[PDB]
RNA sequence: GCCAGGAGGUUGGCUUAGAAGCAGCCAUCCUUUAAAGAGUGCGUAAUAGCUCACUGGUCGAGUGGCGCCGCGCCGAAAAUGA
């Protein structure tokens, strides 16, 4: 059994957390208590690091919620290699780094897990693809071979 | 630089508990559902919280300069303690932005400024000491990094200023001399007094950044009105039976104007509206003025007291009546020394008269 | 036309108080798979919600777009009675 009353989709660091905006209205008008709900929050970011954490969120009908914690999105990847807070204002012509078909596929096995996308050579285009529309392309050697 | 530190910390300390009360009031009006449903009301809710940015991070970078500074450096050599020196480098590089933004914040701080001097009481050595002003802020311009064009200047019948006015370009030129506002005071022996006994003379100071113009669009055919009516006067039956006489009221200003000086409709239509355009441009022009010197001050006597800082050469000792802040070198201060007066204290006061006022009742 | 899904990483990168396919700027991944476009329109403060696009079923015979020609429709209100 199981029972939910209205979706959200929220982020924050692994482990630091502030009541303010966006995720102000969410627990607030839903109702979370940051006396007990907050406690499964700090669980699974103790050990861990930070991150561009993004808690896909389900919350119920009793207020309550669902701390599942998911994955960082694929743009989390291209600014780990480089460092970049951002990223380029026209993907195309510019290029704000040029993270090699390596790096594209060391940290993107973080991701499988959670998404439905299947083995590790499906998960390698995913991410490069998260990078030809952010201003960057990779830049690799095996490739094709083919015939 | 331990002279400026404590200055610039507690500067950003006073804000702390002020906001710290009122983000609170804030904050929590963000939650309920009921706050958001309020079209453009609660954009003025959610841009409170567009400040508890600029205002949280000195409450981490300005705490944390403080806390770790502060301890190893209390006595060393040059081993571990002034190592931990090139550490805080960043927080004079720091220091600039914290400084900058309450400086633009003003109405036309970020653009030019023209500057006007004028001597006062204080008579003909107060006549010579404008051009001493002029020679201070030009030197301050330079030095400051700002170019400099002298608009206009007058010498005086034995002084040297009976009026002057300089452009000064480059950026925040509006800015920093903006608390150059008002008349200043000057104390010494009179060069020009026989008995050479002490005499006090006056000049005040302006500033005002720049504008534009608009002419044509305001005789946009939308606003007035025109009418068609026969003429008084002689004529023929042409007279009677043909209207030429023409009346062209301005819908919104009111005012009207008519014509009938030529035979023809068009020639009076048409003289009546160049007419039209200049009494429309003596009415914008008056309204150009209030706008444009209420700017300046409401005030300025430029006779005795109304000065706001005095420069006296006899004990040597300039001084803000304003901060009351004082200094040691009337001497060098007319020369380009004005960055120590307007950054910590003339800013200061000058934002705060009217930061204290909106941030209470205005 | 009606029954069902219409998604996952993804909440696309960037601008921005907010920009979650949906103000604007720049744009050219994959996958559960029969199919679903980093998105047609509405809905929002930002979302969820609705729909097409596409695929499955049913039905059971035609259907949709574009160019050309003929005649016609609107555009079309006045002062003595038409
Ligand atoms: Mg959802
Ligand atoms: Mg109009
Ligand atoms: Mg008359
Ligand atoms: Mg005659
Ligand atoms: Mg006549
Ligand atoms: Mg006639
Ligand atoms: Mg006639
Ligand atoms: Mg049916
Ligand atoms: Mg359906
Ligand atoms: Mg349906
Ligand atoms: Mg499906
Ligand atoms: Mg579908
Ligand atoms: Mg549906
Ligand atoms: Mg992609
Ligand atoms: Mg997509
Ligand atoms: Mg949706
Ligand atoms: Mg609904
Ligand atoms: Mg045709
Ligand atoms: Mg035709
Ligand atoms: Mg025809
Ligand atoms: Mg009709
Ligand atoms: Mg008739």
């Amino acid at each position: 059994m199981k029972k939910v009353v209205a979706v959200v989709k929220l982020q924050l660091p692994a482990g630091k957390a502030t009541p303010a905006p966006p995720v102000g209205p969410a627990l607030g008008q839903h109702g979370a208590n940051i006396m007990e709900f907050v406690k499964a929050f700090n669980a699974a970011t103790a050990n861990m690091g930070d991150a561009i954490v993004p808690v896909e969120i389900t919350i119920y009908a009793d207020r309550s919620f669902t701390f599942v914690t998911k994955t960082p999105p694929a743009s989390y990847l291209i600014r780990k290699a480089a460092g970049l807070e951002k990223g380029a204002h026209k993907p195309g012509r510019e290029k704000v780094g040029r993270i090699t078909w390596e790096q594209v596929l060391e940290i993107a096995k973080q991701k499988m897990p959670d998404l439905n996308t299947t083995d590790l050579e499906a998960a390698a285009r995913m991410i490069a693809g998260s990078a030809r529309s952010m201003g960057v392309e990779v830049v690799g050697a095996p490739e094709v071979k083919d015939a | 630089n331990a002279s400026r530190n404590a200055w610039k910390a507690s500067g950003g300390i006073f804000d702390i508990p002020q906001k710290e009360t009122r983000l609170k009031e804030l904050e929590r009006r963000l939650e309920d559902p009921s706050l958001w449903n309020d079209p453009e009301a609660a954009r003025k809710v959610s841009q409170e919280a567009a400040r508890l940015r600029r205002t949280v991070d000195t409450f981490r970078s300005l705490e944390s300069d403080l806390q770790g500074l502060l301890e190893l450096m209390e006595e060393l050599p040059a081993e571990e303690r002034e190592a931990l020196k090139p550490e805080l480098e960043e927080a004079a590089k720091k220091l600039d932005e914290l400084y900058h933004q309450t400086l633009l914040n003003f109405p036309h701080a970020e653009k030019n400024a023209i500057l006007t001097i004028q001597p006062g009481a204080g008579g003909t050595e107060a006549c010579d000491w404008a051009e001493m002003l002029l020679r201070m802020y030009t030197r301050f311009a330079e030095r400051q990094g700002f170019q400099v064009e002298v608009v206009d200047l007058t010498p005086g019948p034995e002084a040297g200023i009976d009026y002057a006015q300089i452009l000064v370009k480059g950026e925040n030129a509006y800015g920093l001399l903006s608390p150059e506002a008002g008349v200043h005071r000057l104390v010494r022996p009179s060069p020009f007094d026989a008995s050479g006994r002490r005499h006090t003379s006056f000049a005040g100071v302006e500033v005002i950044p720049e504008v534009d113009e608009e002419v044509e669009v305001v005789l946009k055919p939308e606003e007035l009105r025109i009418d068609v009516m026969r003429a008084s006067g002689p004529g023929g039956p042409g007279v009677n039976t043909t209207d030429s006489a023409v009346r062209v009221v301005h819908l919104p200003t009111g005012i009207t104007v008519t014509c009938q000086t030529t035979r023809s409709q068009i020639k009076n239509k048409e003289l009546a509206l160049k007419i039209l355009k200049a009494r429309l441009y003596e009415l914008e022009r008056k309204k150009r003025e209030e706008e444009l010197k209420a700017l300046r001050g409401e005030v300025r006597p430029i006779e005795w007291g109304s000065q706001i800082r005095s420069y006296v050469l006899d004990k040597n000792y300039v001084k803000d009546h304003r901060t009351g802040l004082m200094r040691h070198d009337p001497e060098n201060v007319l020369d380009g020394d004005l960055m120590d007066l307007i950054w910590a204290g003339l800013e200061w006061k000058a934002g705060r008269r009217q930061g204290t006022e909106e941030v209470e009742a205005e």
